[PDB]
């Protein structure tokens, strides 16, 4: 494949040529990729020492749970007592509730 | 003198004609005395370097 | 530019390919930065340092 | 001028290849010429003549 | 080495 390194090697040098000649850095994006991924290294290696230290459990237990959006009110006690009448009542007709026990009073 | 920034040369052989650069007559004659025919020099008839 | 385009894809060279390893790198430290970020706002300067 | 280099350079042609014979010729043309002028030095114009 | 000709041909 001598005759086709050739042409690719002068294709090569003409890209070299006009990205010069336009003040193009074709390295540029390596360059911050390689800056990048030690900075990756670093925070990583930080990450990994704190990990060592306080441990998987204690850091993945740290995990954020709380959210205000994510509250649930529950306030409507005059509905869910007119519920708890009917289930009461209808307990006690179809007999699941035979005699007056202590679920029966806890109820009332 | 640095220790921790150590100068050093390190011997290459040129894979590739470098672009020229100016030179005086008598530079570029020791130049030219060191390469051989590994160099070319040429005098500018502009400026006489 | 054109022209450099024309050469690159003839030599299916990637011209964009350390840019995109670089935007991924730098969201790779967006997320490890946020993780450190969590980290130091539940232990603290003082117990992380 | 770059372009024209990349060409020659793939191409194998040594665009200074003239010029290095053309030195070449004119240090023998000086060489010549000072044998002649040390002749005629010697033996006079009107003898060489 | 027709192909090789005419690239350096076209060069």
């Amino acid at each position: 494949e001598e005759i086709t390194k050739d042409h690719k090697v002068l294709a090569r040098q003409q890209l070299q040529v006009l990205a010069r000649y336009l003040k193009m850095d074709l390295d540029n994006g390596e360059r911050k990729f390689l800056k990048e991924k030690d900075t990756v290294a670093e925070l990583q290696a930080q990450l990994d020492y704190l990990n060592a230290e306080l441990g998987e459990f204690f850091v993945n237990g740290v995990a954020t749970s709380f959210s205000r959006k994510k509250a649930r009110t529950f306030d409507s006690s005059w509905n869910w007592a007119k519920q708890s009448l009917l289930s009461l009542y209808f307990e006690i007709i179809h007999g699941v509730l035979k005699n007056v026990d202590r679920e029966v009073v806890s109820e009332a | 003198y640095n220790p921790e920034k150590k100068e050093m040369i390190q011997e290459v052989i040129v894979e590739e004609d470098l672009e020229p650069f100016e030179a005086s007559k008598e530079t570029a004659e020791q130049f030219k005395h060191q390469h051989g025919d590994k160099v070319d020099i040429f005098e500018i008839p502009e400026t006489g370097e």
